[PDB]
């Protein structure tokens, strides 16, 4: 490898960085997706609890 | 005599598994991703669901 | 010792796959060297390699190639009578020798 390799080494290098942060930043946001959706969820159940409460009442 | 067919050999036998892994990492990070959505959903909320039903 | 042979100019210093490698190489076998070290070693660089310094007796040449493929390059080398002068660009030590060369001459005066 005189100049070719070194360059498609180099790309090759950094797309494999993009990739891995690329998917280190999505696994963060989608945590955060999770997070929200499950609090979502959470505040559903809250409602039916509480009208389960007020027929009990 | 080795001209660029070597340098080419080489490249083939780099480029395949350099970015490749890199790009099976990704996929297994997301998949850790899919997981721990899974775990925060069955951890953090589900302990949240517990306190109200205690106080429910 | 090679406080005052070496060059940082004859460095790829900091890559992420290459290194410079040193080789004594006897004058008889320089340019055999020259026209070998090619084929001495895989995803090597063409042109990279130079004549550093040389001395009454051998060259010492570098030559730019993969961290991966030195072990072959220097063992084909070895094959090849050349022995590598295994040694990285160090400012720290070469100017820490000359200094205290010259410290230690100046306290004898």
């Amino acid at each position: 490898s005189q100049t070719q390799g070194i360059q498609q080494l180099l790309q090759a290098e950094k797309r494999a960085a993009e990739k891995v942060a690329d998917a280190r930043k999505r696994k963060a946001r989608r945590l955060k997706q999770a997070k929200e959706e499950a609090q979502m969820e959470v505040e559903q159940y809250r409602r039916e609890r509480e009208q389960e409460f007020q027929s009990k009442q | 005599a080795l001209s660029d067919a070597d340098v080419q050999k080489q490249i083939k036998h780099m480029m395949a598994f350099i970015e490749q892994e890199a790009n099976e990492k990704a996929e297994e990070i997301d998949a850790k991703a899919e997981e721990e959505f899974n775990i925060e959903k069955g951890r953090l909320v589900q302990t949240q669901r517990l306190k109200i039903m205690e106080y429910y | 010792s090679l406080a005052e042979i070496v060059k940082k100019d004859d460095f790829v210093l900091d890559s992420e796959y290459l290194v410079t490698l040193l080789v004594v190489v006897p004058k008889l076998n320089h340019n055999d060297w020259i026209k070998q070290y090619e084929t001495l070693a895989e995803m090597v660089v063409p042109r990279s390699s130079n004549v550093l310094s040389e001395d009454q007796d051998s060259y010492l040449c570098n030559v730019t190639l993969f961290r991966k493929a030195v072990d072959d390059f220097r063992h084909k080398a070895r094959e090849n009578k050349f022995i590598v002068r295994d040694f990285q660009y160090n400012e720290e030590e070469m100017k820490a020798d000359k200094e205290e060369m010259t410290r230690l001459s100046t306290d004898k005066k």
